[PDB]
């Protein structure tokens, strides 16, 4: 089938950890949640300044 | 000039100098039944020019208070030359038809007709509690007319125009093969109807394949001394006429 | 795939091009778009007519019938159901099907059977789960005249046995019509002499459907209501037509009462003032 | 057997599902397919067909052909509004029942442009120029020709070409609008005026009929399947 | 386990389903297959076999061989109809019980041609010509030989070849017809007349028997499985 | 098996979107609806004229 | 697995029409019916004659 | 069919499951995606944004801007503690409601460092040095500057650079801590003192406001999803 093997979340016996998935429905809205999308970009809220500010330097000068 | 057009079928020919193109059914043109779609095993008969020609029906008068008219085919052509003879002697039939409605006036008259071909135009009864009679549905080349008001007949058809005798809106009949006859631009209307039915062939007396309705949306009008007689003639010619099941003629 | 047309960017104009001018007399519907009668900007339209498909439109279970049958043989209550299959007794689905003259498709039939115990002063029971039997009888097959008729043997007629509590019974059926397509409208008669039956009933004959309780008897009177649902799939439709305007009166013909073309209003120039600061 | 765990929604019956199911009639030989004229694939094919619009839908004409009549007269009528209405393809009583609107009522969302075709049915001697304007939501309905002229308009000149199309562009904030349009999803209004006037020769009618047609464009589309509110019953028919 | 969702129609029991199921008798050694004569693969193999038709099914013969007898006499009988009946392979009382019709009653739909074989059982000295006609639905039953002769007919000349076949072609509007034929799915009628007459020598019978056989052709086929209305009971047999 | 992978309808997280299907029954009538057939040809109803009409031109001349 | 793809019976949308099957039980008696065996030979009953008879010829001569 | 065995947990409904399910609206055309500014991917993006901390949360200021005011005065104030509080990002009333703490209340576990930014809002002429100390759990809260100075401290010198950051390092025994911190998962305290004092010129205020900001670092993270105890109701709203 259109099987798609992904990686499972670390277990309590770490340091065959993968699962299989197949969509049965025609609408993408039927698929399960995307609990594995780990994107980040705090810059939008933490550093929305026009002029890049270097940590080790004075904010104003 | 696309205004002028000529039609030739059999030993008949129609002329026009003020037409508005030609509507061809649902994009299809009349054609004989193919072998991979036939059911009747007997070899069909195809009179061709004998039945596929222009048949003119009784003219009708358009008046300032006319509500409309309607004909049912192939029934309406039961007494038309050899086309009607094949209907009697055969159990099954199949034809195309080229509807050509004529109606001329003058640059001083005004009005607008709606020439439409309604497949399986099943109609309702005046008295919703009773049924309709074939005699009230179609009466040969004699046209039945729509009324501007409700009807009461026992087994009569609800001739009230606004519902086209089908329980629908007249303004939506444009979804069927049609054309208009706007006197200020037109002079006639032609529609080439292809055989439309859920069966390869069918009886021509028991089944009314389609209904031709001529409903005016713009009342006929004119000034004094202007010809008050404005007739509307209907001409139709069968196309690719096939017949099966030859037997003793049917007594009408 | 089923995407909609995009709008080409248009600018000023001044030529002999007359896309706005036409003649409806030809029976031709104008193929004009905004860019033809004004200055428009380019727009990548991603909209899709995927849900306008005749398949997606008609492929949805809709109730077509409903009858009630009792368990005990008291009074003149019917202990079994009978039904001359057709979809002309439920205005909703009937109106959709009638948007087209001819139809061709397979169909998914689902049954929603529910029971109850009729009111009473002393009706303490303990009846086991009720099992039902739905039997389809194509035209000509023997019809049962009782809840114990031999016809319920279902020797060759398709039949379903369902017990309450479980998911509503279902099953698909192909294209039964003896014609090349189902006919929603038949402007003809059943007899060559142009009389007898007129319209739908003149040719359509999908047979009958019977139901009953397979349980012998209940201490106190109980009744069940079966609801039949139709869901056409693998659809094909031909010759579209004006939607039903007048309310449906009979389920055997198209009789109707002169109905208004639409709702009324003050005048042709009437437009409600919705801006009142 | 294979260890299985039933998920919520099991044994239920959703009218809009789509699963496989055993055929009650195994090996049934379906009747040969026949190529029938005028097949429909998408309902939009219907909503794109012009249908007469009952603009003159006043109580007295709700059952006569006058409902479709849009009279125009000779003589001074400057400042007079020939007609007007809201742009609610599925809610407006004027469009509510046309082929187009009739279909929109089976859906809750709509989008795209609309083609309002006007046909002059007067005599071949009558002449005139009409101003067909369309004003997007935001301000009051045009009370004068000047106000209407400021919006998207079309100056129709009557002549050999009987019909004239006034394409109402889709100028909305959101991508879609509700068929059950509210003030938020307002579409605007359409008002018709006299650009000049209708001049006519002697011995010719002074009143003429102007039919209105409405249909969707190639950029139109519906979206939310729902039941139409134009049909119901109180008991099983018989 | 594997997340599963039960679809409607689960746990039900449809008499016409077709699933797998555990065998109550594991590893059972089936009795060796033996090649037995006359195996049937398709029921149509039976409906294609000629069977005597009880054309003379009048109340007085419903239980005698006379039911199959179709008398023909010497002498002038012009204008006289030897026999006639409708074309309802499964509904017509004449065919209703023949091998052919008997099978059609297990189905609701039928299609194809039919072979009506007629055999002259008179003496070897008797001669004659009969007109076997078939008239498709549409008009009244042939009242005269001329009317019948206008339809699909076969002029049978009695001679060394005892039998003569009158193949009734499938001339229907629809691809199939109901076994429970109604007026809509009418098939027509079959009338027999005297083409000439039955001449006979002295010392020879004047009345002769003509048997009728009916069977399906290579283009015949049934379609809708149903229960036959020719068998029932009021209680379990014992 | 006779698996057949198709494309799912766009989801609310666009701009692995495919599903698998296998028919278990012998009759085609048992299969699921064809919700993905997007064919069109309005010409039948909008332009059923014998002579092609060019938009930018006069309907009659 | 021992999957076996066959052809489905024509649907009401003709003129992916195949299904998959796998037997789970050890006894052939557990398998589904053979609704797709279309063999024929009417000769046994319609023409059980010792001497071939040609249609276009006399039965006896 | 395929022999199956249902495992425990079937037909149940767990609010945190994640299975597939049939769409009630087949082939719905979702509205085109539009790139909107400020998209959030992880809630930590919010907890990393500085938010004013109501350090002066005394009953009399629970509804005034004074709740955020941290006064500092000129003159001898040696040995005086400017302010102090526990390190409970989600439990401490001081942080409990900040953007950071507000998010932690949707989780039961937390880990990482915290950035306490202090901004001097006095006049441009006012000068001074403050001692921002942080003492890990284990001993009593610093009663004197000497005691506080023994812990992780930051000597802030007021000048052109208005703000000064006191990063509280994650010095815990366990990898994570409970938002509902108890004595076991204690984090310590934060006390502010006068390193020197606030000297000011003539004609200049003697009292100044010092705002406090709190946010998470790049090493912060929450873990146990739970419901926030800062919102509830007694009946359906209307
Ligand atoms: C096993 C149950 C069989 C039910 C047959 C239903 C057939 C429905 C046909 C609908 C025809 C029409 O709507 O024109």
């Amino acid at each position: 089938m259109g099987a798609q093997v992904s990686t499972q979340k670390t277990g309590a016996h770490e340091t065959i950890i993968h699962y299989t998935n197949i969509n049965y429905y025609k609408d993408a809205a039927s698929n399960s949640a995307n609990r594995q999308d780990f994107t980040q970009d705090p810059g939008k809220f933490t550093e929305p300044v026009k002029d890049i500010m270097i940590k080790t330097m004075p904010a104003l000068n | 000039s696309d205004r002028v057009r000529s039609l030739t079928l059999g030993n008949s020919t129609i002329t026009t100098q003020e037409s508005a193109n030609v509507v061809v059914g649902y994009g299809r043109w009349p054609e004989y039944l193919r072998d991979d779609e036939a059911t009747a095993e007997d070899q069909p008969t195809q009179p061709d020019v004998a039945t596929c020609r222009f048949y003119t029906l009784e003219s009708v008068q358009w008046e300032k208070n006319s509500a409309g008219w309607w004909w049912k085919f192939p029934e309406a052509l039961k007494d038309m030359g050899l086309f009607g003879q094949n209907m009697l002697y055969h159990y099954l039939g199949r034809a195309g038809y080229t509807i050509h409605v004529q109606c001329n006036a003058s640059k001083f008259h005004q009005g607008c007709l709606l020439v439409v071909c309604v497949p399986e135009a099943e109609m309702g009864c005046s008295q919703t509690d009773k049924e309709v009679a074939a005699m009230n549905l179609t009466k040969g080349e004699a046209a039945h007319k729509f009324e501007p008001t409700k009807t009461n007949g026992e087994h009569t058809v609800q001739s009230i125009v606004c519902n086209a005798g089908m329980g629908v809106g007249v303004g939506n009949l444009t979804i069927y093969p049609h054309q208009w006859i706007n006197l200020r631009t037109n002079n006639c209307a032609t529609i080439v109807m292809p055989y439309v039915n859920s069966v390869p062939m069918d009886n021509m007396f028991r089944h009314y394949n389609f209904t031709l309705m001529v409903i005016p949306f713009a009342p006929l009008d004119y000034a004094a001394q202007a010809s008050e007689y404005v007739p509307v003639t209907v001409t139709i010619a069968p196309m690719c006429a096939e017949y099966n099941g030859l037997r003793l003629a049917y007594q009408q | 795939i089923a995407r909609v047309a995009d709008t080409v960017a248009s600018g000023p104009s001044n030529s002999t091009s007359i896309p706005a001018l036409t003649a409806v007399e030809t029976g031709h519907t104008s193929q004009v778009e905004p860019s033809d009668t004004m200055q428009t900007r380019h727009v990548k339209n991603y909209h899709s007519r995927s849900e306008s498909t005749v398949e997606n439109f008609l492929s949805r279970s809709a109730c077509v019938y409903i009858e009630e049958y009792y368990t005990k043989d008291q009074d003149n209550v019917n202990r079994y159901m009978s039904w001359t299959i057709n979809a002309r007794r439920m205005v909703q689905l009937r109106r959709k099907f009638e948007l087209f003259t001819y139809m061709r498709f397979d169909m998914e039939i689902t049954f929603v059977i529910t029971s109850r115990q009729l009111p009473g002063t002393s009706i303490a029971q303990d009846m086991p789960p009720l099992t039902h039997q739905i039997m389809y009888i194509p035209p000509g097959g023997p019809v049962p005249n009782s809840v114990t008729d031999f016809a319920w043997q279902t020797s060759t007629n398709p039949s379903i046995f369902w017990t309450e509590g479980n998911a509503p019974p279902r099953m698909s059926i192909p294209f039964i019509s003896i014609g090349n397509a189902y006919s929603n409208f038949y402007d003809g008669w059943s007899h060559f002499s142009q009389n007898g039956v007129y319209g739908y009933n003149a040719l359509n004959n999908m047979g009958k459907l019977y139901a009953r309780h397979v349980n012998k008897d209940t201490p106190y009177q109980m009744s069940s209501t079966i609801r039949v649902y139709f869901k056409p799939k693998h659809i094909r439709v031909w010759v579209p037509r004006p939607p039903r305007l007048s309310p449906y009166i009979k389920s055997s013909n198209v009789n109707f009462n002169p109905t208004n073309l639409t709702d009324e209003r003050s005048s042709i120039t009437y437009v409600p003032d919705t801006i009142r600061p | 057997g294979l260890p299985v765990l039933n998920t919520p929604g099991s044994n239920q019956f959703m009218t809009s599902d789509d699963f496989q199911s055993p055929s009650a009639m195994p090996q049934f030989d379906v009747t040969p397919h026949m190529d029938i004229p005028g097949e429909v694939h998408n309902l939009m094919e219907i909503a794109e067909v012009d249908s007469v619009v009952p603009v003159n839908n006043i109580k007295a004409n709700l059952q006569s052909m006058d409902a479709y009549h849009i009279e125009v007269n000779t003589g001074n009528y400057q400042g007079e509004k020939i007609f007007a209405f809201q742009m609610q393809p599925g809610l407006e009583s004027v469009f509510k029942r046309t082929l187009m609107g009739e279909i929109l009522n089976y859906y809750a969302h709509w989008s795209g442009s609309i083609k309002l075709t006007f046909t002059f049915c007067g005599s071949a001697m009558a002449t005139g120029k009409l101003l067909l304007a369309y004003s997007p939501p935001g301000a009051d309905v045009p009370a004068t020709r000047k106000q209407a002229m400021l919006g998207t308009h079309m100056i129709w000149d009557i002549g050999l070409q009987s019909s004239c199309v006034l394409c109402i562009p889709w100028i909305s904030q959101t991508h879609y609008r509700l068929v059950q349009q509210d003030e938020y999803t307002s579409a605007g209004n359409v008002t018709c005026w006299y650009q000049t006037g209708i001049v006519v020769p002697p011995g010719t009618p002074n009143k003429c009929v102007v039919l209105c047609f409405a249909s969707a464009c190639n950029d139109f589309s519906v979206r939310m399947l729902r039941d139409t509110p134009f049909i119901g019953q109180t008991a099983l028919l018989q």
